[PDB]
This record gives C-alpha cells, structure tokens and sequence, in this order.
C-alpha cells in the first residue's frame, strides 16, 4: 500500500516529464513544416510572377506579328 | 519610430549572432533557439519588430520537466511543486530509518536533457 | 491536511489530461501539413508535366512554321 | 498478392462511407478517422498493403485522457487505473459521513471530446 502509492506518483510524474517532452518533438516538426510550406509558397509565386511576366511579352510579340502582317 | 537593441530572454538565445547594433528596421523578425534545460511551447520560435519599434512575441520555450527520482523505500520525497528545471526536491525517512546520502536534489542541465543533481539516497535501518 | 495531498491529485492529473490532448492536437497539426505537402508537390508536379506539353507542342508549331518559309 | 476489405479497426472508422470492394490491388492504402473517445497517436493514420495479401499498420488512436473530476471533500476518489475514455472511477465517504451522489463515474464521451457520465457525489453529515 505505502509502496504503490508512491508508484503511481512516480507513474504521473513520469508521464509529465514524457508528454511535455513528446509536445516538444511534436512543434519542432511543425515548425519545420511551416518553414517549407513558406518557402515553398515563395517559390512558387516567383514561378508564377514569372510565367506571367513572359506570358504578356509573347503578347505584345504576337501584336507585333499581327502588324508587319500588313507592313 | 524603430527597432532598438534586443531584449534578454531567460529561455531562449538567437540562432544567427547578435552584434547588438543602434537600431534594426521595422519588421525584422529574429531567429531563436531554446536554452538547455528548456523545450518549445509554441510553434514558431521568434521575435519580430513592429511599428512602433519594439521587439513582439510569445514565450516560446518553457522548462523541461525530471522525471520521478525513483520510489525511495521506507523514506518519503518531497515535491514542493513539480519536478521542472530549476526545481529543488528534499528526502526524508521513517521513524525506523535514517538517511544514507543526498537530502536535496536539484532538476539540472544534465548534457541533452535535464536530470537530478544529486541521486536517490537509501532509507537504512 | 489530506486536502492537499487530494489537491495534488487533481492537479497532476490534470497535467496528465491537458497534455495527452495537446499532444494529440499536434499530431492533428502535423498531419494536416503532411498532407497539405503532398497536395503541394502533386499541384506543382502537373504544372510541370503541363508546361513540359505546351513546350512540346510549340516546339512542334515551329518546324511547322520554319517548313514553311521554305515551303 | 492482394489484400481484401480493410479490417475493422477498435479505434478508428474508414474515411469515406463508400462499398468496400472484396478486392484491393497491392499498394492501396485507406484513410481513417479516428473514432469518439479516441485521439491520435501518430502522425499518418493509414494502412497499407503489402505484397504478402495483408493489411499492415500502426496503432495509430489511443484512448482520450478525462480531466480529474473535482476534489471530493470528505471523501476518497479511487482511481483503479487511469481517467482513459470508458475507465470507471469510485467514490466514497468517510466513516461518519454519507454519499449523497452516485457511487461511481465512466469516462465517456461529452460533446466531441470527454466527460464524467456522473457527477462529483456529496459527501455530507
């Protein structure tokens, strides 16, 4: 009885130490995951901003054409 | 309307070294790292500068936590608050007994985590 | 006093209940950025098999066009 | 090679209420949610099939933790086990004081997450 007792205390406390330290591993790894998911974010948008920088100067390139087609 | 030196934390430390410059610009946010004896409460573990020039945040690491010292026989440990770094215990025996070794213990640094600055003592006859 | 020996009991596990759940609240987070990530990587990846087309297929209007300053 | 229908899990139902076709190629792999009175315990929760015609996976729910309920004021609350979702808990009083409540608590679950099925008893004279 006095010796169980104390083993559940040990159990709980025990437990604390784990669960504050898995709650450690667990935010390491989304905050490594947040990290990409922004780079990433990033990267892509460049991609865009530049498929889209392109994408308007083959337009003025094609009313280029459009016009020495009479000239 | 700016960004003045950075302001000492107790859990946490830069990741990228501070010269301490005059000022930084509005909107830099700062990399950190826990401290030893700490672990993160929060996701996201920085500091940003704002409009008004001062450093904005969370408390992002809070204490790592001993675990039980172990069951000592015949004797009763004492947990005035948690086992939490920095936290004292005290041991003791029954009428029968007396203390063989440490009657504190410190939770400490202990090299990749936090452990217990002195052992468990023995309750003997 | 047994009151705070029983004051103990509740607050330890309480611990243990506060953190089992956010425990498995990061879990929740984490599974919602592993996830994300792969939705990502598809979404980038047919972008890319996209344009690889599209480059092919102007590559193609090209010697068409070029077969025809000469025909 | 192939698998059949996903086993039905303890702790978790399949994701979409769909036919479950006696048949499933080698590779498939189902998406789960986890069940009331249940919270994750790892990160992925799926299964996967092998090229041994079986369905191999982790353990992947656990049981909900219910919060103490409150002190019980000239009495004991007894913890057999644990506060872990379907787990009984008793109470009792003191020797001159009587039980006016229920005698015993079950852990199940009160809106999405979990509760006590019976109150905190009084313990009265």
């Amino acid at each position: 009885n006095v010796s169980s007792v104390a083993r559940r205390e040990k159990e709980l406390y025990d437990q604390i130490a784990d669960l504050t330290d898995k709650n450690g591993e667990y935010l390491e790894r989304i905050g490594e995951l947040e990290e990409r998911q922004k780079n990433l974010e990033k990267l892509e948008h460049q991609s865009q901003v530049a498929a889209d920088k392109h994408y308007q100067e083959q337009a003025k390139k094609h009313q280029e054409y459009k016009q020495e087609q009479e000239e | 309307s700016n960004c003045g030196p950075p302001p000492t934390l107790s859990f946490a430390a830069p990741m990228d070294i501070t010269l301490t410059e005059t000022r930084f610009k509005t909107g830099t946010t700062m990399k950190y790292t826990c401290l030893p004896g700490y672990v993160r409460s929060h996701s996201t573990q920085t500091m940003t500068c704002n409009s008004d020039g001062e450093w904005v945040y969370n408390t992002f690491c809070i204490y790592k936590r001993c675990r039980h010292p172990g069951e000592l026989r015949n004797g009763q440990v004492e947990i005035k608050t948690d086992l939490s770094f920095g936290s004292q215990i005290e041991f003791s025996c029954s009428e029968g007994f007396f203390l063989i070794g440490s009657t504190t213990s410190r939770c400490e640094v202990q090299d990749r985590g936090v452990g217990w600055s002195h052992p468990l003592p023995q309750c003997e006859i």
